[PDB]
């Protein structure tokens, strides 16, 4: 019955996969979760998040829990075409492990901005995310430098687009071409 | 609250006022204790330079508070003997018991007459 | 130099109550996220003419309780800087640090506050330094540091804090590996 | 302290500044200790001008008089930087280079930046020695000879950089502190120690000092507070052979005052742990 | 499971007013270190006779 019942809950306050997946990495003190979209979500039409939520189950208490979000978009093999928009959340990790462990589950909540009736406020729950000392004392989900130098899980890429500093910048020469860029990135600075 | 206290001066108890405080951390009474202590530090001196001063006893009750003091004083010089000679269950019972005699001795401290 | 000796003349000579500068230190209560914190607003006061012009700097330094532990505390105290930088004639500023608790209610109390100044020529032109004035050095006791929620004018439904019942390291500790009221009281003489 | 220069900030913003006190003893096996002083701080926010000079500010102040008599200042040298000398190392530490730790300076800076938390240990019925094959064996630790009680984490991969130091105190109640890179870390070292540790092995979070110290300060202070009880009375009880001054119980009472203060304060340190 | 429900149906009902839990926001200036800071005081009020007791968030 309990379980009819909240299957009932369900269907009360309500088809398509909207999300592709959940992924998480650990970078140094940083949480950072993410998720690849489908082409069905918008963007361009749809503010979205995402949450963590604690399980009181592990949490006896209220400590509040804080979660930066951020979109990542990149091309692939440019040289239609395809996009990959990934969302992805970041937080501090030593509050977590106080019970040598704990089980967030994960919260993408959507809004539309063009209709100002605030009609359309639809979630999903994203999965959940297990995790213990035992599973970092073995590595699994960090990042430690280099020996993690070749990056092949493109989670690790999307863990480093999510954890830094981003800060975005133009360069214009106005009486010159600009071109020793790839010979600094590639020679100086010695880019992959 | 005020408190007259007749066996402490010879003819007058002057309606000396308590300042009480109760807590379940002692700690917080340490605090505490250790604020409005300063406190009558910074008062008496002020005071004093313009103040007078109100006979005692002298008697009974001094010699009381000398004899009370001193057994927790050998008892104290005891127990940091045995805590520097170092046999067995080093400090427990030891700190356990310290802070009796310190609970003891708050609930009057320093009747300024 | 000129302010300088003129202002360093004024305060620290006429050994009166009512000075030219002041740094006063009082105490608030402010909530963030969850907790309650503590705060220091240090409010600096020109009652004077003089004008603390540039290369004057202001030394706050917030310093805990005070005795000779044998291991360490991870922050023996802080100290905060600013340059006080044109602060005319009845000019003040008002600059709120946090005290409040170490991460577990981890507050021990006796803390001073204790600003100083700082003049040096060695930032305009200089040739032999520069100076430390003292100023205000209050402490911060108990008495000060409790609140009375019961009692409060509002009378509003305030939910209890109930400081943490563990420390995370305690808690982290115990999951790894598996009364009377205390008194005190004084007399004093009417 | 440290002290911006107005030629170089034109514009006015805080500066926070972290201070810290750090004991090591010089070879124990009089003896010299080496007290060092440190602040520590943000450099991003000071860049902004591609280069800046501070000012070191070291104040001294009595705690023994009430009367805040002696207030001395020193001014005690004065830094320049820039990312030019940045650019070129010299004064940066980045990891596995800078391993062979031979300017001292640099172990302090680290031993000021990081996380810091201090830790007893007591294994009751039963002597302990596992600590000193953990830290050689398992988490692969080089002593620097200089300071022979400090232990350096190399093992390769996520502890790389991190420092412990290890007094056996009764060699059942030691005492282990752990500078780290953040607490995770604390976390993940924690953790992997109890699992080698024996099975009475009681941890216990230090914030202020070990338990046997706070015993002899609680001692120390109501020791010499009941004395100066003592003296009180025996102050009036020659007074009885030649009714008492009230001067002199003022006069008495301060003195008491004065150690009660500090029993007070040994007791609020006792009474938390 | 049942105060949930009841809750829940209360919530998506358009009574015209919203009884059983509100939130109230609210705009604070304060001051730290040097920089006036702008917060939010998120009030969260129970005004029906529900208790909405572990489970939730």
């Amino acid at each position: 019955i309990i379980s009819k019942s909240y299957k009932a809950l369900i269907n009360l306050v309500q088809s398509e996969q909207l999300v592709e997946k959940i992924w998480y990495r650990v970078i140094d003190d940083s949480l950072v979760v993410g998720v690849k979209t489908t082409s069905s979500l918008k963007l361009s039409l749809n503010d979205v998040t995402l949450s963590l939520l604690m399980d009181q189950a592990h949490d006896s208490r209220f400590r509040l829990l804080k979660c930066q979000n951020r979109v990542i978009k990149l091309s692939t093999n440019p040289f239609k075409k395809e996009c990959v928009q990934i969302i992805t959340a970041v937080t501090s990790l030593s509050p977590l492990l106080t019970f040598s462990k704990f089980c967030c589950t994960v919260l993408l909540q959507i809004m539309e901005r063009e209709s100002g009736n605030c009609p359309k406020d639809r979630y999903v729950v994203c999965g959940r995310v297990f995790l213990s000392l035992e599973d970092l004392s073995t590595g699994k989900y960090l990042l430690t430098f280099p020996k993690k130098k070749p990056i092949e899980h493109m989670e690790d890429l999307f863990a480093l687009l999510a954890a830094f500093h981003k800060s975005c910048f133009q360069i214009t020469s106005p009486g010159y071409a600009l071109n020793s860029m790839k010979v600094w990135l590639l020679e100086h600075m010695k880019c992959e | 609250r005020e408190v007259a206290m007749t066996d402490l001066c010879p003819a007058g108890p002057i309606q000396a006022v308590e300042i009480q405080v109760e807590s379940s951390s002692l700690a917080d009474i340490c605090r505490a204790h250790h604020a409005v202590v300063g406190r009558m530090q910074t008062m008496v001196t002020e005071q004093a330079t313009q103040g007078s001063s109100a006979p005692d006893l002298r008697v009974q009750y001094l010699r009381q508070i000398h004899a009370n003091h001193e057994t927790l004083l050998r008892e104290v010089q005891t127990l940091r003997d045995r805590l520097c000679t170092e046999d067995e269950a080093s400090s427990c019972a030891t700190a356990q018991r310290l802070l009796q005699v310190y609970r003891q001795l708050r609930h009057p401290s320093l009747i300024l007459l | 130099l000129n302010e300088a000796m003129n202002v360093s003349c004024a305060l620290l000579s006429s050994g009166t109550g009512p000075r030219p500068i002041s740094c006063t230190t009082s105490t608030t209560w402010s909530r963030l996220q969850t907790q309650d914190v503590l705060m220091a607003t240090c409010v600096l006061e020109n009652s004077s003419s003089f004008s603390l012009d540039q290369g004057w700097t202001l030394c706050i330094q917030v310093l805990t309780s005070s005795c000779a532990l044998d291991l360490d505390s991870a922050c023996s105290a802080i100290t905060y800087t600013i340059p006080v930088d044109q602060l005319g004639p009845g000019a003040r500023r008002e600059v709120t640090l946090p005290l409040g608790p170490g991460e577990n209610g981890g507050l021990d109390l006796p803390v001073t506050v204790s600003c100083t100044l700082f003049y040096s020529l060695r930032e305009v032109v200089g040739g032999q330094e520069g100076v430390c004035l003292p100023l205000s050095r209050h402490t911060v006791d108990m008495l000060q540091c409790l609140r009375f929620p019961g009692l409060a004018p509002p009378h509003t439904r305030a939910p209890s804090p109930l400081g943490p019942t563990r420390d995370p390291v305690a808690t982290f500790l115990e999951t790894c590996r598996e009364l009377p009221p205390s008194v005190a009281s004084i007399k004093v003489s009417a | 302290s440290l002290l911006m220069d107005q030629a170089h900030d034109s514009r006015f913003r805080l500066l926070k500044c972290q201070n810290r006190v750090i004991k090591l003893s010089t070879n124990p096996f009089k003896k010299e200790c080496v007290q060092i002083i440190t602040a520590v701080t943000s450099l991003s926010p000071l860049l902004t001008f591609s280069k800046f000079c501070c000012t070191v500010l070291l104040q001294i102040m009595e705690r023994e008089s009430g009367n805040c008599p002696k207030d001395r200042y020193v001014v005690c040298g004065r830094v320049f930087l820039s990312l030019e000398d940045l650019s070129t190392g010299k004064y940066l530490l980045t990891f596995p280079k800078k391993k062979p730790i031979e300017h001292m300076e640099d172990l302090f800076a680290l031993l000021a930046a990081f996380h810091k938390s201090c830790f007893q240990i007591t294994s009751p019925g039963y002597a302990l020695n596992s600590m000193k094959v953990w830290l050689l064996e398992h988490m692969k630790c080089e002593i620097i000879k200089e300071f022979p009680e400090v232990y350096f984490c190399e093992r390769p991969g996520s502890f790389y950089g991190t420092l412990f130091t290890w007094k056996q105190r009764t060699p059942f109640e030691g005492i282990l502190i752990i500078y780290s890179r953040n607490q995770t870390v604390m976390f993940q070292c924690l953790h992997n120690l109890i699992r080698i540790l024996p099975i009475n092995c009681f941890l216990k979070n230090l914030k202020s000092g070990s338990e046997n110290f706070l015993i002899d300060n609680m001692a120390f202070t109501l020791e010499k507070e009941l004395v100066t009880l003592s003296s009180l009375s025996s102050a009036i009880a020659k007074h009885e052979s030649n009714k008492v001054s009230g001067a002199l119980y003022r006069e008495i009472t301060l003195k008491v005052a004065e150690v009660q203060l500090k029993s007070d304060f040994a007791a609020q340190k006792l009474s938390n742990l």
